[PDB]
């Protein structure tokens, strides 16, 4: 949440209109994390309820 | 990583180029002291080569190459810091972290952007450290030391 | 067929299989991923949400496939794909007689009159769509004050005569806008646009005519399309798609294939180029290449005919977007035909795979009513009744 | 390979010089058609 807090503090200083900003947990050292974040970075944009 | 935001170009079919900034480091060779940077980004020449070999990667990623050059953090640097201005007496320049991220933008302004869609964009941002005549062997360890 | 009946993975299993159906879509989705920027095979093999073209954003909740620009893309070449294959199994018959509703219609002349190349195809279609977004006012949210609704006249004592009157009477009165769009069915099928209250003021007239009517009965309002097209508002865009019809569409082309065969939407009648054809077309639409031809029919000279031809049919397609498609007078004028050509047995077969089985379902009750005469008819489908277009059994 | 006989020479304490030749492709950058020797070879200029 240390790290969590600092994008938090960083986008309500930096942000203006049509901003929008997305921090995530990411090990670049992981072909399973590449391939999953861009799986999740190519999908939808769709939210089911 | 570039092959996969290209499948995924390419399967959602979008003719968009991504533009991928490469963190060259700056002037290999010329540097002995830094033990890291200079080496390990000299086969970015290489893999600008890859992308002019392969033929179906150029909707999907365009290569815009940016050397970065000195740049003083805090944390790894704390040594550095001192020698900063030592180094800045040969008539160089070296960077602070907002004036490198500015000299990053400029990459990617619109004029920059469609000139690596025509073609591989390398820049130097270094502040002139390649012409440098200072010796590493000294004025690093020393800094170091 | 026209569009709507569209399906996720349309066709994609003759693709597999026949090798006319991939030269077909291959041909397409390449054009489509080097111009565009785009592939109508994954949209049709799997259905995404957004998608983001040369020029043009799109988005949808649900699918692009069932977007227009890409849903008579899809549409056209799954139909094309298909009687490639037919026509490679010889099954296509010389003198089979064509026609198609909307979108089908450009579809409907490409596989039987070869009109134009697959990518040539693909292209008209794919800009009639991105042109079919644009063309009328929209709210903040996207809204309309307009809307289309589909009209069953049965069920009770009412006539396609008794519809017209009704509706044009509280077009009149109510001083909104009412039009009956699509002529589908004699006594069963009929569209309607203009003002969503004229819309609502017209079901509740059959509502209280009908006096068996607890459930708003013979009533079905069109989900998703938002413009009165087919009535008297759309009349100003066609300038600029008569244009891109003539470019897309040369004037080297096959006369014979198309004549007799093909029946327009504007004009229910068979396409003949006649001085007699011609007039029908501008009383119905009146047009400045179409007027001095028939000025002077005198320009006889055998140089003429193909090249009146080729400007008749772009015409024809072009004012397709105005003139409402008259698919009633469509099935009637089969009748018609065959009657005074002789009425022995006739077969019916509706391709693009999974769109076949509605105006089939559309002739069949069309065969039911007026056709009662007791004839030997075979209405066949593609999708469901692949077995017997091919014939192995 | 190369640090393995650094290490016996340095150990049994020779001062003897193994001349290792490195196999170096032909004239990177000048040749697309190889596809493995011109681009591997590059770094042996990293190497020495």
């Amino acid at each position: 949440d240390d790290r969590l807090a600092f994008y938090k503090q960083l986008y309500r200083d930096h942000a203006r209109f049509d901003a929008t900003l997305w921090v995530v947990p990411a090990n670049m050292a992981s072909y399973s994390d590449i391939d999953k974040l861009v799986e999740w970075v190519g999908t939808e944009q769709t939210e089911s309820l | 990583l570039i092959s996969g935001l290209s499948k995924i170009g390419a399967e959602r079919d979008i003719a968009s180029r991504l533009h991928v900034v490469l963190p060259g480091s700056p002037n290999r060779g010329m540097f002995g002291g830094d033990g890291a940077y200079g080496e390990a980004k000299s086969a970015l020449d290489a893999l600008e080569n890859r992308w002019s070999a392969e033929k179906s990667w150029a909707e999907r990623v365009s290569l815009a190459h940016a050397l970065i050059g000195w740049t003083k953090g805090t944390g790894l640097m704390g040594q550095n810091d001192a020698i900063v201005s030592a180094v800045e007496e040969a008539g160089v320049t070296t960077y602070t972290t907002d004036e490198m991220a500015a000299m990053l933008l400029d990459l990617c302004t619109v004029e920059t952007k469609v000139a690596a869609a025509g073609a591989p964009v390398k820049v130097d941002l270094t502040g002139g450290l390649g012409d440098i005549k200072i010796d590493m062997a000294e004025l690093a360890a020393k800094a170091r030391e | 067929p026209g569009q709507g009946i569209q399906h996720k993975g349309m066709g994609m299993e003759v693709r597999a299989r026949s090798k006319a159906a991939r030269k077909v879509w291959d041909s397409a989705d390449k054009f489509t991923r080097e111009t565009l920027g785009f592939s109508v095979l994954h949209v049709v093999r799997d259905n995404p949400t957004s998608l983001i073209a040369s020029g043009v954003h799109y988005h949808h909740p649900d699918g692009v496939l069932f977007l227009t620009q890409f849903t008579q893309v899809a549409m056209a070449t799954v139909a094309a794909a298909q009687v490639a294959e037919m026509r490679e199994q010889g099954a296509f018959v010389e003198g089979a007689i064509a026609c198609g509703h909307s979108v089908g219609e450009y579809t409907a002349l490409a596989c039987v009159s070869g009109v134009y190349e697959l990518e040539a195809l693909l292209e008209v279609v794919f800009h009639r769509g991105s042109k079919m977004h644009d063309i009328v006012p929209r709210d903040e949210l996207g809204r309309s004050n307009y809307r289309l609704a589909a009209i069953r006249p049965s069920q009770i004592d009412l006539d396609d005569a008794d519809v017209k009157d009704f509706v044009a009477e509280i077009s009149e009165r109510t001083g909104e806008f009412l039009e009956i769009v699509n002529f589908n069915l004699r006594g069963s099928q009929y569209a309607i646009a203009g003002t969503v209250a004229g819309l609502e003021a017209l079901e509740e007239e059959i509502e209280r005519r009908r006096q068996i009517t607890g459930g708003k009965r013979s009533f079905i309002l069109v989900p998703g399309i938002d413009v009165p097209f087919h009535s008297s508002v759309l009349r100003v865009g066609v300038a600029d798609f008569r244009r891109s019809l003539e470019r897309v569409m040369p004037r080297d082309k096959d006369p014979e294939l198309i004549i007799g065969r093909y029946i327009p939407n504007l004009v229910p009648r068979p396409f003949t180029l006649d001085r007699d054809f011609i007039q029908e077309i501008r009383d119905l639409v009146p047009a400045e290449p179409l007027d001095e031809v028939l000025a002077d029919y005198d320009t006889w000279r055998n140089e003429k005919p193909k090249e009146l031809c080729r400007k008749v049919v772009i015409e024809l397609l072009a004012w397709q977007f105005a003139s409402p498609v008259r698919w009633i007078e469509t099935q009637d004028l089969l009748f018609i035909e065959e009657a005074a050509g002789g009425l022995g047995v006739e077969r019916f077969v509706e391709i693009g795979v999974k769109s076949a089985p509605t105006v089939a379902g559309l002739a069949t009750n069309t065969l039911k009513l007026p056709e009662y005469s007791h004839s030997t008819v075979e209405v066949l489908n593609s999708e469901r009744d692949a077995a017997v277009l091919f014939a192995t059994d």
